[PDB]
């Protein structure tokens, strides 16, 4: 079956864009290098600029704790967490 | 059967025929003064067909005794309207229907 | 501790105790491959925990049995009333729910050691006996009138303490989901009370809460109950306590129940009275 | 970090995964008052549960699979679906040992604690006092290792027979032994201070 | 009837012991073996 | 009474704000038939009257404002947020003309354009009260309201509100600012995720929360408001970073095929400059690896392999890194506060600045939103697997579907009742004929409509409850799983559940596993070892005891259940056996089970006999007494349960040609099967006759019947073989002879479950020992 597979010139228009992006997201998007985490975690800490209260840092650290300390049955899943573990790390 | 006591009348020549429109502005009342609907308040005249038995009937035959621009208070017995049912979570059963009824136009 | 894997024997007789699930343990005079066992150590909580329910099942079937004594013959043994006053309200303040203006971080320690104190009274029975102490008291309807039974002295007490035992069932049974369930199979034993016009409000606050941990027992309800319900809001003025109760029966964790969110509407809404 | 852990009691989901990579970037380097600060913590809330919550993780962690091998061969016997249909390589893929990278920083990890020669860690590892019950962490990796050697050892006498190693033998073996490496380096950091 | 049990049992109020030696005084020393003592169930108050 | 005496009164407002807290209750979670019967109990002007008015108590202005939104909107509103994220876009020119940033590098307004994805209206139904009563009604709808000018009133509710705040009058609309803000941004909220909301409304409205930017007075942003207001403004913010999400997948859609279009021609101009040239010979093969020998995902992998052998001239290479450079840059990447971005991150950490926040919802809110300003792409690229592009022919059959599928969507949440199970009944049988589930399989898994339909059988399932829709349900499910290849591969992961709930006559949730995996040798030999041991476990379940259904009508209680391994052993045999070959890495674990609890095996098997408890069936199926005393028999369900147990044992057997090559495996499986059952007693079935009936008939479904027989030709076939000539003619003269003969007496239904038990099973014997 490695012969009879056709060419693109004979798909239907609608069904080239819808392969076109799963070929675009994993060749382009994904291979971009950025590294927003320098200037995130700084400015979230230098904040504490007013005129012992905590700054941002300190509530989201103190946030994620008191989650952590509710006795639950088990502990499910955070996806909100999971972008500020390794952002911090 | 219901019976029909009029406030005012307007034209009288003309009666609701079939294959009419019939636009009422009408409200209701359960039979203790406690009313439940008034189409005046929201701005949009009711306007059932005629014949169609798509209205509860006690407003449908009462209806033809009505002329244009007449107003009249009428009423309804038990049986012709929701009988030993009610409408359910508005009105109970075996309760008459106080009505008070005017038609703009078009029979 | 957690090293020392040793056995036991009736040294008295020689005899080493061995079993034979629910493996029998009899003094054999054998001795085999299965007695070897290291003792671990408790804990200071649930040590206090212990002796006081031995207290009380001592104290409960004391005067269990006492008011039986006179069930059906009526007069003309004593009663531990004082004792059965003071040891009850010792009882509300070990399940005292804790406070909102505690800190956060610490209050679930006292709230998981309040959980892990209550459902070990209702593994070791001290459900039962709590029910079955308040039915044998409340066949007597009028305050002295049928307690003529045991006399005026004694008859006193009977208002304020029927106050104070439907006082800790919702002492012990408030957020616990697994004591909650345990109400499942006899619903028709609380709302064949609810109107019993003493204490009236400590059973509609017992059935408050038991209606709001378990949705187990939300869909086992018909019309019976509820015109029981609405009827009780007709008898005792405008609570505000009694629509709160009539909304936690209709929806519970984003769940809603259909087969009656009709039902409290062909009994409340077209009466208008 | 410590409490996350806890938190779990053990169960091998994306939440310790990516919980662990935030500890060993806050103890990387060898860390002296990071650890110090964690551990009184640790020894006056008293909370039984961290040492519960890594040993039943170190149980659930493989090793080489002879029985899921071969299968992972016969699914390699097929290079394209019927129908244009494209199969996805690498997504279910490496079958055996797919759990290596999360158990390669658990060691790692708990390294770290131990690092600068923390002489009241050594005696922590193995031993809590105030706490009701002990756990002894350093016996435990000893058993895990054990583990690896019977493993990696049937993965030698499969091979004792032909001649030449392939390609997907020879990755295999090379993932084998890099997770070997890691516990052999954080065992000999229980031991490196007297 | 006195039995073992599983897992669920062994946190609860049944499966706790007092260990009560024979004379009063000094009562709480260390064990040793070859010391004889008294077996309780703390919620039953029954020896065995 | 006047009802503004409730602001002293006290006892009657704590009273009458508990009766508002029951309106909400007992209509919520999409009850259209009382949302229109409490209609009555508050008529629509009277409602929109004490919208607006000031002297109003605390409670009570919060109360009718939740009860509104609660009686006309909420049911709409739903059925929109869970079809917001999903996102699908057709070919109209309108699509095919859209861009990043408007024409005139300067960045653009959310919320103001057009869009083109998919979504329903909604279809409120009006009020009445003298309507006849119909009489399994088809549905109840919302009761409507007049939506032209509420839009209009909630403006100007706002428009002044926002101004008397900065005259800071210590007699605030409702007791506090608490009451004067919560209302009446609630509800905007909710009038803006309904989209009813005009393109210069959102102009007009971007004006009031942040008026020194977004010009195409007082500020929104700059008053100081406690905390209950903030988290109304985040639930505000959140759709004004929707839209410019949702504004660049659309545009990236339609970059597609302004750039394919153009890209379906230039291999058209390719192959015609290269199918009748003749330059080379060898290096023609390398052309030759695309045009007939590349699949089309992986031909335009290696067309767009451009970026640091390429097909593509130097022109059309550039204009996609003009848009990529464009794409970023439209995102926070600056690719060396007049944003959105720049300033709902400056106001965001301002906050945090100024105050320490107590609550928790809050700061779940608000760092969630500043994390999806600075990874900007990470927000773009866990959307694009939602994304997909339809013809624009196909859009009126596709949103039938969707408003078919909100229809299902919404059933998640009510507790399951005796009328609303027909309303899934048609809901899922009107998916069976939409004619593009069947020709978009990678959409239907995308909406995830198999998840959803999922737990509602779960969630029946939690005796049985309702089995008129726990077999429609999972027959679509089956169906499901026949449309495609990764169809079955998504269902595949969930048979770790779905075996924990075997647990009848239908259809079944157990037979969905069993399709799950039939068909795929891929599957198959991915099949994970620890899932099988649950499966012959549950096999020593119905091997004790007899299930009570059969002590429902009073048949005998035997000590094993006969027709529950036949729900079970059915499914192994699709567990060894893919394309009528045996697979190896299967057929020897789950011999090895199987023998090591030998109840998995009858009590004929311990000491019984085969051919003496075959013998025993034969007469329990001519006493009728003796059999079980409408459909489930007794005697024909040991017989077939038996005939199946060793069919699997057959097509468990190893191939023949790993017995050439010795492995030690593969003629020691052979050794112990060869060994359970002897080949004597084989001889017994097969020579077994039965009653024919002319061109009289039996009744086959309490008898014996030949498919008890192919299950012995085939074992004998497979583990035995025929070696020499005088055990073959022997086994004929007595085995099939008596059969054949009689079989060619017919030329009827009995006749055609005859012939092909010689058609397939006896004669592929015959032409295998011709020689």
């Amino acid at each position: 079956a490695c012969f009879r597979m056709t060419p693109l010139y004979n798909l239907p228009t609608h069904r080239a864009c819808n392969m076109f992006l799963e070929s675009y997201k994993a060749a382009w998007i994904l291979t971009e290098d950025h590294s927003f985490e320098d200037r995130m975690i700084d400015d979230l800490s230098k904040a504490g600029e007013q005129e012992k209260k905590p700054d941002p840092l300190h509530q989201l650290v103190l946030h994620f704790s008191r989650t952590a300390l509710t006795e639950k049955s088990k502990l499910d899943e955070d996806y909100l967490y999971m972008a500020y573990a390794d952002i911090m790390a | 059967g219901v019976e029909i006591e009029t406030i005012s009348p307007g034209d009288g020549r003309t009666f609701p025929k079939k294959g009419q429109t019939c636009v009422v502005h009408y409200t209701g009342m359960l039979q203790n003064g406690k009313k439940f609907d008034s189409s005046r308040d929201r701005n949009k005249p009711f306007k059932f067909r005629i014949g169609k038995q798509e209205v509860i009937k006690g407003f449908e035959e009462g209806a033809a005794q009505m002329s244009l621009g007449q107003r009249a208070k009428l009423t309804c017995t038990p049986d012709v309207a929701y009988g030993a049912t009610g409408h359910p979570g508005v009105i109970p059963p075996n309760a008459t229907l106080i009505f008070d009824v005017e038609l703009l136009n078009l029979e | 501790y957690g090293e020392s894997l040793c056995f036991v024997q009736h040294v008295a007789s020689g005899l080493w105790l061995t079993y034979a699930l629910k493996k029998k343990a009899i003094l054999h005079q054998e001795g085999h491959m299965d007695d070897a066992l290291f003792l671990t150590r408790c804990q200071q909580e649930e040590s206090q925990a212990a002796r006081m329910i031995h207290s009380t099942a001592g104290l409960y079937n004391q005067f269990i049995k006492g008011l039986d004594s006179f069930s059906g013959k009526p007069r003309g043994p004593a009663l531990p009333i004082e004792a059965v006053i003071l040891s009850l309200q010792d009882l509300i303040g070990y399940f005292e729910p804790p406070s909102e203006e505690l800190q956060h971080e610490e209050k679930q320690s006292k709230l998981r050691s309040l959980r892990n104190r209550q459902s070990l009274f209702q593994e070791e029975g001290m459900l039962s006996l709590v029910l079955n102490c308040i039915d044998r008291l409340n066949v007597y309807t009028t305050a002295a009138h049928f307690a003529e039974y045991a006399g005026e002295e004694a008859a006193e007490s009977w208002k304020e303490i029927v106050n104070l035992l439907y006082e800790l069932l919702a002492s012990l049974i408030r957020g616990n989901r697994a004591n909650c369930a345990l109400f499942s199979t006899n619903l028709d034993w609380v709302v064949s009370k609810l109107d019993r016009l003493e204490a009236s409000s400590g059973i509609l606050e017992v059935l408050y809460c038991v209606l709001i941990e378990s949705p187990e027992v939300l869909n086992i309800i018909q019309e019976n109950h509820i015109k029981s319900i609405i009827s009780l809001l007709d008898k005792h003025g405008r609570n505000h306590k009694v629509l709160d109760v009539l909304c936690s029966l209709c929806v519970c964790n984003g769940v809603a129940v259909r087969s009656n969110q009709d039902l409290i509407t062909e009994n409340l809404l077209p009466g208008r009275e | 970090v410590l409490q996350m852990i806890s938190a779990c009691k053990g169960e091998t989901g994306a939440m310790v995964s990516s919980t662990l990579k935030l500890g060993i970037s806050i103890l990387n380097g060898g860390n002296a008052e990071v650890q110090q600060k964690m551990l009184d913590y640790l020894k006056d809330k008293k909370e039984v549960g961290f040492f519960q919550s890594i040993q039943a993780l170190m149980q659930t962690c493989s090793v080489l699979d002879l029985n899921a091998f071969e299968r992972q061969n016969k699914a390699e016997g097929l290079g394209m679906v019927n129908e244009d249909g494209t199969v996805i390589n690498r997504q279910n893929g490496e079958k055996v040992m797919a759990d290596d990278e999360f158990t390669q920083d658990l060691f790692r990890f708990l390294q770290l604690l131990c690092e600068g020669h923390n002489n009241d860690f050594q005696n922590y590892l193995r031993t809590q006092t105030g706490n009701t019950t002990t756990i002894n962490i350093i016996i435990c990796t000893v058993d895990y290792l054990l583990r690896l050697q019977e493993s990696i050892s049937d993965f030698y006498w499969y091979y004792s027979g032909k001649d030449v190693i392939e390609e997907q033998g020879k990755r295999n073996f090379s993932k084998a032994m890099s997770v070997a490496k890691q516990v052999f380096n954080s065992l000999t950091e229980y031991i490196q201070g007297p | 009837l006195v039995y073992y049990e599983g897992g669920a049992v062994c946190t609860h109020a049944r499966s706790l012991w007092r260990l009560e030696p024979l004379r009063i005084s000094w009562s709480g020393s260390h064990l040793r073996w070859g010391q004889p003592l008294r077996i309780r169930h703390v919620t039953t108050g029954r020896y065995l | 009474m006047d009802i503004l005496e409730l602001s002293e009164r006290l006892d009657l407002q704590r009273f009458h704000s508990h009766t508002l807290r029951l309106y909400r209750a007992v209509c919520a979670l999409g009850n259209n038939r009382v949302a229109h019967a409490l209609c009555s109990h508050v008529d629509q002007a009277q409602l929109l009257h004490a919208l607006e008015d000031a002297h109003l108590p605390g409670p009570l202005r919060a109360g009718y404002y939740d009860l509104l939104i609660s009686i006309h909107l909420e049911s709409a509103c739903r059925s929109r947020r869970s079809m917001l994220s999903e996102y699908i876009v057709p070919l109209t020119p309108e699509t095919r003309a859209i861009t990043l940033f408007p024409p005139g590098r300067r960045h653009g307004l959310p919320g103001v354009g057009v869009t083109t994805s998919l979504r329903p209206p909604h279809h409120f139904s009006p009020p009445c009260f003298v309507a006849a009563l119909p009489a399994e009604a088809p549905a109840r709808l919302s009761p409507a309201i007049p939506l032209e000018a509420l839009r209009d009133k909630a403006l100007r509710m706002l428009g002044e509100a926002v101004r008397d705040g900065g005259q800071h009058a210590r007699d605030p609309v409702g007791g506090s600012v608490e009451f004067q803000f919560v209302p009446v941004l609630k509800l905007v909220s909710t009038l803006l995720v309904m989209g009813i909301f005009g393109d210069e409304d959102v102009k007009q409205i971007l004006k009031m929360i942040e008026p020194e930017v977004f010009t195409e007075e007082e500020g929104l942003l700059q008053m100081k408001l406690p905390e209950s207001v903030k988290l109304q403004m985040c639930n505000l913010l959140e759709y004004f970073c929707d839209q410019e999400l949702q504004h660049r997948v659309e545009s990236l859609a339609a970059f597609a095929e302004r750039y394919v279009d153009k890209l379906q021609a230039n291999q058209r101009s390719r192959y015609a400059l290269l199918m009748r040239a003749f330059t080379m010979s060898a290096a023609e093969t390398a052309r030759r690896t695309r045009e007939f020998r590349s699949p089309p995902q992986e031909q335009i992998n290696m067309l767009l392999h451009f970026k640091d052998d390429c097909p593509l001239p130097e022109d059309i290479r550039q204009d996609l890194q003009d848009f990529h450079q464009d794409l970023l840059a439209h995102c926070g990447i600056q690719l060396e506060p007049q944003s959105l971005q720049e300033l709902v991150s400056h106001m965001v950490v301002r906050w945090a600045q100024e105050d320490y926040v107590q609550s928790p919802e809050l700061v779940r809110a608000m760092f969630s939103l500043l994390h999806r300003q600075y990874d900007g792409l990470g927000e773009l690229l866990r959307a694009l697997p939602r994304a997909y592009t339809i013809s624009p022919s196909s859009v009126e059959d596709t949103m039938s579907l969707l408003e078919c599928l909100g229809q299902i969507r919404s059933l998640l949440i009510v507790q399951m009742g005796p009328q609303e199970e027909n309303l899934m009944i048609q809901s899922i049988g009107n998916i069976m004929n939409n004619k593009v589930f069947y020709q978009h399989p990678n959409l239907m898994r995308a909406l995830g409509m198999h998840e959803t339909v999922m737990e509602v059988m779960v969630n029946v399932l939690g005796e049985i409850r309702f089995p008129k829709m726990v077999t429609s349900c999972c027959r679509f499910l089956c169906y499901f799983c026949r449309i495609s290849r990764q169809n079955q591969r998504s269902m595949f992961d969930h048979l770790s559940y779905l075996l924990e709930n075997s647990g009848m006559q239908g259809s079944t949730p157990l037979d969905v596993a069993a399709a799950s995996v039939i068909d795929n040798n891929e599957l198959a030999l991915a099949l994970q070892e620890q899932d099988l041991e649950k499966v012959v476990s549950y096999l020593a379940g119905c091997g004790l005891q007899s299930c009570p259904m059969l002590l429902a009508k009073g048949y005998p209680d035997i000590g094993w259940n006969p027709c529950g391994g036949e729900r079970y052993l059915d499914f192994l045999r699709f567990a060894v056996f893919v394309n009528g070959e045996s697979v190896e890495e299967n057929a020897n674990v789950v011999v090895r089970l199987l023998i090591r609890k030998p109840e998995c095996f009858g009590p004929a098997l311990r000491g019984s006999g085969l051919l003496a408890a075959i013998e025993e069936a034969i007469r329990i199926s001519e006493d009728p007494a003796r059999d079980g005393p409408n459909r489930v028999h007794l005697g024909h369900a040991i017989m077939s349960f038996y005939a199946a147990l060793i069919d699997l044992l057959g097509r468990c057997a190893p191939e023949m040609h790993l017995i050439q090559a010795g492995k030690g495996e593969a003629l020691r499986i052979r050794a112990i099967l060869r060994s359970l059952v002897p080949l004597d007693d084989l001889v017994g079935i097969i020579s077994l006759p039965l009653q024919i009936p002319t061109l009289v008939q039996p009744k086959m479904s309490a008898s014996f019947v030949p498919d008890h027989k192919a299950s012995m030709v085939l074992f004998l076939d497979r583990v035995y073989g025929i070696e020499n000539q005088d055990f073959l003619l022997h086994v004929l003269d007595v085995g099939f002879l008596p059969d054949m003969r009689a079989a060619a007496s017919l030329d009827t239904e009995m006749a055609l479950a005859l012939n092909r038990y010689l058609c397939l099973a006896v004669l592929p014997l015959i032409t295998k020992c011709a020689p």
